[PDB]
RNA sequence: GUGGGAGAGGGUGGUGGAAUUCCCGGAGUAGCGGUGAAAUGCGCAGAUACCGGGAGGAACGCCGAUGGCGAAGGCAGCCACCUGGUCCACCCGUGACGCUGAGGCGCGAAAGCGUGGGGAGCAAACCGGAUUAGAUACCCGGGUAGUCCACGCCCUAAACGAUGCGCGCUAGGUCUCUGGGUCUCCUGGGGGCCGAAGCUAACGCGUUAAGCGCGCCGCCUGGGGAGUACGGCCGCAAGGC
């Protein structure tokens, strides 16, 4: 009920999860998927194939809205941070462009004792 | 005296009544400080590479000049309190180090 | 690979205002390139960061950008 | 701070004759008008303590050298005791 | 003295962007988070993810080094001001004015104390979830003091180069920071690495001495008892000498 036909897609993987969010090109999403939108619950969410399969929910989901071109951002680091790129690259949206923009500090904030 | 190099960016959509407006006020605000202006250079308008107060774009300024120390700073706070100078630095002026010479 | 001193001028290390010149001396982030890619010495790259920092403050030069093709 | 200016005018003020530099008393001269400068600092910024021990050190080695001036000569000591201002 | 130089040396005020958190709004469903697995937890009062706006605190990515500065503790965004130390060249001035230093005095990471502010993130204590034979721990979710600032105390440390300060003498080689020079190089002054002689119980040190000497200060005399007792002094206390 929007016919976007073009928009951009985040990727935000971690090490306990993957979740993909396909937006419009002005910023606002349209749909989402991730590691435990599907079957998947514990550990198995932060799989690659997890990442895979929400990746391609996701677009299946934008095709439902009506989606081709695509432009990829790509913030965070685990399994599955390349395959959910590779399953958007071969779901059948053309991929514009892909960004890696995970978001580092300038040193400002104290991490937890695990990240130390 | 020392010799200074005032950089000014302020808010680029003004026309001529509001540019000459806050161009006269930056120069009052030099006079009533004892600066000495040796030279200007007007950039104008220039692409920033981040927005600036929600603006892509930007108005530049630059004055080399020769005024007392202990009144700098004070001259720069008074510079930076109108509303559309978004960006005010005062810096000792430097000879030129060169490289690949 | 070419380092940025050895494809440049007779160039001011101490102007913040030349964006073109000092462009070069950026990553293809807004990171300050090290000096085995800039060819410098550590006088020379030490002036250069604090002129790179003068122009960022300035809005001239990006203070971070986006990775490409990753 | 203290520019050529200032600096020139102390010494020809306190030099035993033209074109001396390192006089004792010239010495003592710039010593005790870099300690007001720095003592008159350290008015404000009560918690700047690198330039006290500074401070500290340019006291020592003017009262070394007073002491000197007072082992050898009292007289011309006295002289530069009045002019300064010290002890 | 003159003339140059490098620097996270210190103090004061200003100021910039990234990120975390929170709040407002937009769009958008059903989970997010987390772990070796999990669960507490958060989510239909709309979270997580995305976009725009606002608020606040703390710390300064790349540059960055095996680097620099400082007497030590220690000191990293940028700008301005106030200020300390130091190095080099000129061979200009004074003419032994020097070295060390019991006591004294000052400084002194973190934590801790007092009064008043501040409070994002982190986080002793504490509250829960797990794990386990038990879990008072490691792991997960919360969370106060505190961490931050002003002022006044506290005087400890693996406060380490486990190497007191100063001066002279005794092969070089290599990397480096910073000056000067007639600039394959030389000559100072710092930071490393090999290694002559020599030293050392050995490891190792070796012009940055743990070598050859001189001056002065501090300290040692088997382990446990014990940095305890008593006494004194200091401290609001903790406690310190
Ligand atoms: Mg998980
Ligand atoms: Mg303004
Ligand atoms: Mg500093
Ligand atoms: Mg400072
Ligand atoms: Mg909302
Ligand atoms: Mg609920
Ligand atoms: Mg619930
Ligand atoms: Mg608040
Ligand atoms: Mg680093
Ligand atoms: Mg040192
Ligand atoms: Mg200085
Ligand atoms: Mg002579
Ligand atoms: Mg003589
Ligand atoms: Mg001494
Ligand atoms: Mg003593
Ligand atoms: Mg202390
Ligand atoms: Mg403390
Ligand atoms: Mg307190
Ligand atoms: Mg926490
Ligand atoms: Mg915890
Ligand atoms: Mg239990
Ligand atoms: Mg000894
Ligand atoms: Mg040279
Ligand atoms: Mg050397
Ligand atoms: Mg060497
Ligand atoms: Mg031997
Ligand atoms: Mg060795
Ligand atoms: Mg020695
Ligand atoms: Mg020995
Ligand atoms: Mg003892
Ligand atoms: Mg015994
Ligand atoms: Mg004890
Ligand atoms: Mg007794
Ligand atoms: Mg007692
Ligand atoms: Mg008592
Ligand atoms: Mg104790």
């Amino acid at each position: 009920k929007r016919q976007v036909a073009s928009g951009r897609a985040y990727i935000h993987a971690s090490y306990n999860n993957t979740i993909v969010t396909i937006t419009d090109p002005d910023g606002n999403p349209i749909t989402w998927s991730s590691g435990g939108v599907i079957g998947y619950k514990g550990s198995r969410k932060g799989t690659p194939y997890a990442a895979q399969l929400a990746a391609l929910d996701a677009a299946k989901k934008a095709m439902a809205y009506g989606m081709q071109s695509v432009d990829v951002i790509v913030r965070g680091t685990g399994a599955g941070r390349e395959q959910a790129i590779r399953a958007l690259q071969a779901s059948g949206l053309q991929v514009k462009s892909i960004v890696d923009d995970t978001p580092v500090p300038h040193n400002g904030c104290r991490p937890k004792k695990k990240f130390r | 005296m020392r010799r200074y190099e005032v950089n000014i960016v302020l808010n680029p959509n003004l026309d001529q009544s509001q540019l000459a407006l806050e161009k006269e006020i930056i120069q009052r605000a030099l006079e009533n400080y004892g600066a000495r202006v040796e030279k200007v250079e007007e950039l104008g308008l220039r692409r920033l590479a981040y927005p600036i107060a929600k603006d892509p774009q930007g108005y530049f300024l630059w004055y080399q000049v020769e005024m007392p120390e202990d009144r700098v700073n004070d001259l720069a706070r008074e510079l930076r309190i109108r509303d559309n100078v978004r960006r005010v630095m005062v810096v000792k002026s430097q000879e030129p180090f060169l490289a690949n010479a | 690979k070419a380092k940025v001193k050895a494809t440049l001028g007779e160039f001011d290390l101490r102007d913040y205002r030349n964006v073109e010149v000092l462009k070069r001396f950026l990553s293809e982030t807004g990171k300050i390139l090290p000096r085995r890619r800039t060819g410098l010495s550590a006088k020379e790259q030490r002036i250069l960061a604090k002129t790179i920092k003068r122009a960022r403050i300035l809005g001239l030069l990006p203070f971070t950008e986006k990775l490409v093709r990753k | 701070p203290i520019t050529k200016e200032e600096k020139q005018k102390v010494i020809q003020e306190f030099a035993r004759f033209p074109g001396d530099t390192g006089s004792t008393e010239v010495q003592v001269a710039l010593l005790t008008l870099r300690i007001n400068r720095l003592s008159e600092h350290l008015k404000v910024h009560k918690k700047d303590h690198h330039s006290h021990r500074g401070l500290l050190m340019m006291v020592g080695q003017r009262r070394r050298l007073l002491r000197y001036l007072q082992r050898e000569d009292p007289e011309r000591y006295r002289a530069l005791i009045e002019k300064l201002g010290i002890r």
